[PDB]
């Protein structure tokens, strides 16, 4: 039962300085599956125990390839499941992604 | 909690278009012209 100060401090040492796209899930296995290279992304400072992307990502996605799930880097930190996922070639626009600890 | 969003791609481009022109003209020094009518005369006073 974290309160709001250590909820910042800890946030505060998350540094996933790239994403990365995967078609298989990555949970299991973040290795392997990879769809697109890495592309840089930026990270707010902390308030009240949740971090966000502070500007827009654009990642081209290669021919006849689908999206699936995402992947965190710095080493691997964190994954998760697109909103939904998508038979494109072209660019996937990912909005700001929010890490949270509530 | 880890959560992504998606937004709509936007893209910016510059087109414009341009033309050029030119000109011409053609002539010289004119000397009798030209006249359906052309007999030898004799002009008297």
């Amino acid at each position: 039962t974290l309160t709001i100060d250590g909820k910042n401090k800890i946030l505060a040492t998350l540094t996933p300085t790239t994403i990365i796209l995967h078609n298989v899930d990555p949970t299991a296995d973040p290795t392997a599956n990879k769809v697109t290279q890495p592309v840089a992304i930026y990270f707010s400072e902390p308030d009240n125990g949740l971090i966000a992307s502070e500007d827009t990502v654009n990642i081209t996605v290669p021919a006849s390839a689908t999206v699936s799930h995402y992947s965190l880097w710095d080493k691997c930190v964190a994954t998760g499941a697109l909103s939904k996922p998508q038979f494109f070639e072209g660019i996937y626009v990912i909005s700001s992604v929010s890490v949270d600890l509530n | 909690r880890v959560h992504s969003y998606r937004g709509v791609l936007i893209i910016t481009d510059k087109l414009s278009v341009e033309a050029g022109s030119r000109a011409s003209l053609s002539g010289y020094i004119s000397d009798g012209g030209t006249s359906d009518v052309f007999t030898i005369c004799r002009l008297l006073d």
